[PDB]
């Protein structure tokens, strides 16, 4: 709706939507629903010393899109 | 960018891991080649799809 | 004035045309038949209006 | 040194009825219920899917026309010839309806709406909406009102059966 005046994209309006989802799932179920949506990804390049610099040019969490 | 490509591996069986590859064009050439499914009877197969 | 709402009618058919060969490319031949047919249908009352015209004009 | 395209090891292609071509009578939707890269459903025949696209709800029937549906969150029907209906929830995807008789729904996510608890998402809606009142920008705004809706939508599609 006012989503994307924001400039957010659609790809991150289905991971908010999938994580609400899995929100309201009752609790004995939320384990399984719950590991298709949690972040465990990041975005690296190996530093001038042989150290990992992030890359910030795309979020990671939905708190922060 | 042109294209998109990605270069993965595909687990035909327990002992068989070839590679297979996804090219994806960009918007203009996509929606240009759409275009032409739809109008001509070229790509049959994705006339309706397009449409 | 009957042939108001017969070329009007007529409008209709081919304003109609127009969007189903757009979205239909590859079936133009069909439609384009229909629409002929449907023009003759329309132009049938367009004579009979015509007929009683002439009637009351020419007698 | 040319590499295979990743569709070729698919063997489930999808068969498009050609324009010119006598109609048929069908009374069974092969359907394909997807949530991330996994079949709940395949070519399942089933008697009728209801799905909720943006402009509004369609009721899908064996014989309906070619179209793309772009889902929102919200419920999605499938009812058997024998009578029985089985209801899931959806937080988005896509349908395609093919005029053949087929329709593959792919959704990023599809729950049975039994698993989902209303008390929980009662309860988030609680919270949520105080976070909209806490948010700093508009950008946050907007991504607590997209919780909201799938929320609420969770809460009547509940409340309703």
């Amino acid at each position: 709706s006012s989503w994307r005046d924001h400039g957010i994209s659609y790809l991150k309006y289905l991971n908010v939507c999938t994580e609400t989802l899995h929100s309201t799932v009752k609790e004995s179920r939320r384990a399984k629903y719950e590991r298709w949506s949690k972040p465990c990804y990041t975005a690296q390049r190996p530093d001038g010393a042989g150290g990992q610099e992030t890359i910030d040019k795309v979020p990671i969490h939905t708190k922060d899109y | 960018a042109d294209r998109y490509q990605v270069i993965f591996n595909r687990f035909v069986s327990a002992g068989v891991q070839r590679n297979a590859v996804y090219n994806i064009p960009s918007y203009e050439k996509w929606k240009e080649d759409l275009a032409d499914a739809a109008s001509s009877d070229n790509q049959k197969n994705r006339y309706l799809f397009a449409n | 004035i009957a042939l108001a709402g017969v070329g009007l009618g007529i409008g209709t058919i081919f304003g109609n045309l127009l969007v189903a060969c757009a979205r239909q490319p590859n079936l133009t031949k069909m439609l384009f038949n229909y629409a002929i047919l449907g023009f003759a249908l329309t132009e049938a009352i367009g004579l009979f209006a015509l007929m009683l015209a002439f009637l009351m004009l020419f007698s | 040194h040319d590499l295979p395209e990743g569709f070729e090891f698919m063997e489930h292609k999808v068969v498009n009825k050609d324009i010119h071509a006598p109609h048929e009578n069908l009374e069974t939707l092969r359907l394909t219920l997807t949530r991330q890269d996994e079949f709940l459903l395949r070519e399942e025949p089933v008697k009728c899917v209801t799905v909720t696209g943006t402009n509004g709800e369609y009721g899908i029937y064996p014989g309906h026309a070619y179209k793309i549906v772009q889902l929102n969150p919200s419920p999605l029907t499938v009812e058997y010839t024998d009578g029985t209906t089985k209801k899931y929830f959806v937080s988005g995807g896509f349908a395609h309806i093919n005029n053949e008789g087929s329709c593959d729904v792919n959704t990023v996510e599809c729950t049975l709406l039994d698993d989902l608890d209303l008390a929980i998402a009662e309860k988030e809606l609680a919270a949520q909406q105080a976070a909209l009142g806490s948010a700093k920008d508009d950008k946050a705004k907007s991504v607590v009102e997209i919780r909201i809706s799938v929320i609420e939508a969770v809460i009547a599609a509940l409340k309703h059966h």
